[PDB]
């Protein structure tokens, strides 16, 4: 009730609906969200088989910055920034629901720190032979980029060829689902198809054939430090992976019609300490530099009205099953152990 | 110990102290103004005033400390909370809505009654008679119940025959069983059950 | 790995300090220390011990 | 070099040769043909940019002068 | 600015808290300049530092400012608490400070490391004994 | 007139060790570097061990200055803690006491 909204379509949320949760439906979370949606938070959606977001002003900050997008000018960076748990990818994936629901193209690079970190297969490039390609970390991607834009994966056709190896070839004009299928079945050219399939994107969204956004959460790995060692164990530098190095490219606004949003993340990081949250502290000298000039948006804890909406959400699906919980001072524990952290308070009351 | 005989310990309720004065009784006024005048201990680390505070879970936690390490032991524990709340948030939702009245969803609540179900009623004492030991059939105090319900769930939990089974996901398990009156903790009191009812003409053996 | 500056940098610094300006490995470091203070036989601890 | 240096100076660095070649583009989307430098980083505003931008990497990082070089921004992208 | 404090101490083995207790506040305690919750990312140790709050019925009244050094992060928790509880008994009762006196809230624990002995492995801890 | 003769091999040795000791640093700086000729640190190598053993200073042995005990010696004070003890418990030794805690 109170904390409920009935507006399902994210292009119609405003401040009005601030603390309110709307229901990301079956379809769209099977088809938008098939990756990047928060551990924690997909386990909520099974138990209360229903995936409901709250609308937070991190997230209508945004929304408003992409309908007042100018697609003539170069792309925007926005990032996403807070203190551990406060809800910057559910801010960034609430803003990819939007952009999917208005038919843009998603690039949705669900957590960053993946790529540089728990490598098993890393193969030498063929293409350049100074750099590692990851069929696992680039085929699993694949997929997943395939479901979000099926729609637009045939409409999109490549301008040039690109030769897979000796036998096979994607021939100038072919649709670029037949690009993402080489890269989906040869996990080989898993990595090749991933760059050939980010080359094109910025390039044709320039051309004006569809909108582009480049959702990148935990960004902050690609200017990092890799625990990725070389056979000699000497490390690897993520300039040297062929998958960072083509998505790094992909973060310059050198491109137009499209937006850049992406989320800072400590979790998941090389080399951070654990309080570590603000941009110039998690990009480091040459990862701020490749984003500058950007627009920072905070994240935070909850308010008292969003805490407060947050509680009601948790009542309404019964999750709260302690029998002191529903209680003022119940609520007074909550919040004080939480210090209304969002996760913080998630976590406490899977149990309580 | 590093407390004098004389340091009482802390009672930490807050109800109690928020108890009208008129409702205490002679008796109760009285010791309520001689600990004016007493040493009290000092509140130790673990338990507070929090409404969640739960003894039995608390205890529980720490039966299953290894070395000192309470925070590992007790994010197990509420990782078997949550565990067991989320199998029973899946059970009620395929249920229909009339089996769905029966199902109960509170962990609290089916921990507390899976352990109560695993609690002995007669234990068994070895009684050195003749040379020879006896198990003898005794009544056990409710202390060594609660215990043994405790202790025999985490031995349980603890066997090496389960194979990669995490102890969220093990002991979650193990307290549904317990608390439907089924698994090998259940078994194992009927088992203490009915050794002693076999030993039954022993029981004279017990000279208390 | 110094930039030329940082290392031209510190190798006027140790010329001034008076610290080795030659690269030397630390194998060959040691005869700095060896001549840096007295040998223990020297010492006065050693030499006189005993009454 | 830049790296030996151990004070940030706005001048001949990353964020003014980006923030140059930002507008250009945003100029060229305009299809207008004023692409004097000194007229595009001269204005106030840049000014206030690179007063941000140098107080974020010479004195210690805080929401307070993120949220100033958030305005900064905001305000040469033409971003409401 | 005229707001009314007080700052009492607490010791919890080698760890030492100052806490300064506002007469109002919203319930923001700052420990060592940083947020408890960032402080302490252990339940426990948030847990203790509700305890004396939640006791008087006092959650989200005041603001707390403390310096805890020394210890470990539980014990650093526990003289938090009781430097936090002693400079809150200057704005409850009377009969509120005798409750927390009887809570346990205002004693310091003198629970400390007992110092190994020479042949024993530990403070009581024996070494192996061999009958034969 | 020492406690006996192998302290008497001692104070010999630590008479004979300081003797050399000029000269096997200096053979030894030469042999401890990798910037001369290894034809020439072989020489060294020669030299140093032609020097008598007795000038080799990880022979000398901190015996206790009173008693001569090769172990159990407190190095601040050159005693055997049989010797350092007695002193210790008559109230000798300025400022040691028995420690308690
Ligand atoms: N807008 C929201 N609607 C609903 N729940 C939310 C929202 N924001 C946060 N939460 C809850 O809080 C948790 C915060 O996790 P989330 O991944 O969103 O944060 P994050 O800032 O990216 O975290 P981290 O610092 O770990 O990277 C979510 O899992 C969910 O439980
Ligand atoms: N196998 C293969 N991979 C390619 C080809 N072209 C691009 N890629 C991949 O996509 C990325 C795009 O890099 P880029 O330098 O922009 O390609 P270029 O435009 O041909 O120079 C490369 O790093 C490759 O991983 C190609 O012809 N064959
Ligand atoms: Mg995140
Ligand atoms: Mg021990």
């Amino acid at each position: 009730a109170i904390s409920r909204t009935n507006e399902n379509d994210p292009a119609k949320h405003g401040d009005q609906h601030e603390g309110q949760h709307y229901n990301i439906s079956p379809q769209d979370l099977e088809t938008v969200f098939p990756h990047g949606l928060p551990p924690r938070f997909v386990m909520q959606v099974k138990t209360f088989s229903e995936a409901c977001l709250m609308v937070r002003k991190p997230a209508l900050e945004l929304l408003h910055y992409l309908k007042n997008t100018s697609f003539a000018y170069p792309a925007i960076r926005y990032l996403l920034y807070g203190e551990k748990g406060t809800g910057k990818t559910l801010s960034l994936c609430h803003v990819i629901h939007f952009c999917a629901k208005q038919d843009w193209l998603i690039l949705h690079i669900p957590d960053a720190h993946l790529w540089v970190k728990n490598c098993r297969d890393l193969l030498q490039s063929s293409y350049n032979k100074q750099r590692f390609d990851q069929p696992l970390e680039a085929s699993t991607w694949l997929k997943n980029f395939k479901t979000t834009n099926e729609r637009f994966l045939n409409q999109i056709k490549v301008q040039e060829k690109y030769v897979w190896n000796k036998r096979e070839s994607t021939e100038k004009g072919s649709p670029l689902g037949e690009v993402v299928e080489q890269g989906i079945t040869r996990v080989r050219n898993a990595t090749d198809a991933v760059g050939i399939v980010l080359k094109e994107l910025k390039r044709q969204s320039s051309l004006g054939m569809f909108h582009l956004l480049v959702a990148v959460d935990g960004i902050n790995a690609l200017w990092g430090r890799t625990t990725l060692k070389r056979e000699d164990k000497s490390p690897i530098a993520p300039e040297e992976l062929a998958l960072v190095h083509n998505l790094r490219k992909m973060m310059k606004n050198d491109w137009h019609g499209g937006a850049i949003v992406s989320a800072l993340s400590q979790t998941g990081s090389l080399f951070k300490p654990r309080k570590a949250y603000l941009p110039q502290e998690l990009l480091g000298k040459e990862g701020f530099d490749a984003l500058d000039p950007f627009i920072p948006i905070l994240v935070s804890n909850y308010n008292p009205k969003e805490f407060e909406s947050c509680i009601q959400y948790y009542l309404e699906n019964n999750w709260l099953q302690h029998e002191k919980a529903p209680t003022e001072e119940g609520k007074k524990e909550l919040l004080f152990l939480s210090n209304a952290n969002p996760s913080l308070l998630e976590r406490h009351c899977a149990y309580l | 110990s590093r407390y004098s005989p004389e340091f009482k310990d802390p009672l930490i309720d807050k109800e109690y102290y928020r108890k009208p004065v008129e409702e205490l009784t002679e008796e109760e006024k009285y010791v309520r103004e001689l600990k004016k005048t007493q040493l009290i201990k000092a509140a130790p680390a673990g338990k507070t005033s929090s409404v969640f505070e739960d003894p039995v879970i608390s205890k529980f936690t720490n039966m299953m400390m290894i070395g000192g390490n309470k925070v590992l032991a007790r994010s197990l524990m509420i990782q078997t909370l949550e565990a067991v709340k989320r199998k029973q948030f899946e059970k009620y939702h395929a249920a229909s809505a009339e089996e769905q009245a029966t199902i109960e969803r509170n962990p609290y609540t089916i921990f507390h009654q899976a352990l109560k179900n695993c609690e002995p009623m007669i234990g068994l004492v070895p009684i050195l008679k003749g040379g020879r030991f006896y198990q003898v059939p005794v009544p056990l105090p409710d202390r060594r119940r609660r215990f043994l319900a405790m202790k025999w769930m985490i031995t349980e939990c603890r066997d090496k025959k389960h194979q990669r089974t995490l102890m969220p996901e093990k002991l979650s398990h193990k307290l549904l069983e317990a608390f439907h009156n089924q698994g090998p903790v259940i078994k194992r009191k009927h088992d203490l059950h009915k050794m002693a009812e076999a030993n039954r003409a022993l029981a004279h053996y017990r000279w208390w | 790995s110094l930039s030329e500056y940082a290392f031209r940098m510190s190798r006027l610094s140790a010329r001034l300090f008076g610290e080795v300006t030659r690269p030397t490995n630390s194998k060959s470091m040691k005869v700095v220390k060896l001549f840096s203070e007295l040998p223990l036989a020297k010492k006065k601890e050693t030499y006189d011990w005993y009454p | 070099t830049e790296a030996d240096m151990e004070e940030y100076i706005w001048e001949n660095s990353s964020s003014e040769r980006n923030i140059l070649e930002t507008l250009l583009q945003m100029k060229a989307a305009e299809k207008n043909m004023e692409i004097n430098k000194e007229e595009l980083l001269g204005t106030k505003e840049i000014e206030e940019y690179k007063k941000s931008v140098v107080s974020l990497k010479n004195e210690e990082e805080n929401e307070n002068s993120i949220s100033q070089y958030k305005e900064s921004v905001k305000r040469l992208l033409n971003v409401t | 600015q005229g707001m009314a404090f007080s700052k009492s101490e607490g010791k919890r083995k080698t760890a030492k808290a100052e806490a300064i207790v506002y007469k109002h506040g919203s319930g923001r305690i700052k420990v060592n300049g940083i947020d408890y919750q960032l402080y302490f990312p252990i339940t426990q140790d948030r847990e203790q530092l509700m305890f004396p709050f939640h006791f008087v019925d006092r959650l989200g009244k005041h603001d707390v400012t403390c310096t805890v050094s020394g210890g470990g992060r539980s014990a650093q928790a526990g003289a938090i608490r009781l430097a936090m509880a002693k400079a809150l008994c200057s704005f409850v009762t009377e009969d509120e400070v005798e409750w927390m006196r009887q809570a346990g809230l205002l004693t310091t624990d003198p629970r400390v490391r007992e110092r190994k002995k020479p042949g024993q492995e530990g403070a009581r801890r024996k070494f192996t004994w061999k009958k034969r | 007139h020492y406690v006996d003769w192998r302290m008497w091999r001692d104070v010999k040795r630590r008479k004979m060790a300081y003797e050399y000791a000029d000269e096997r640093l200096r053979i030894n700086s030469l042999r401890k570097n990798t910037i001369l000729p290894k034809i020439l640190q072989d020489v060294a190598d020669e030299e140093i061990a032609a020097l008598p053993r007795d000038s080799c200073p990880v022979r000398i042995r901190n015996r206790c200055v009173m008693t001569s005990r090769p172990r159990g010696v407190k190095r601040r004070w050159r005693l055997s803690r049989i010797v350092f003890r007695h002193l210790a418990d008559h109230g000798q030794l300025s400022g040691i006491q028995r420690a308690t805690w």
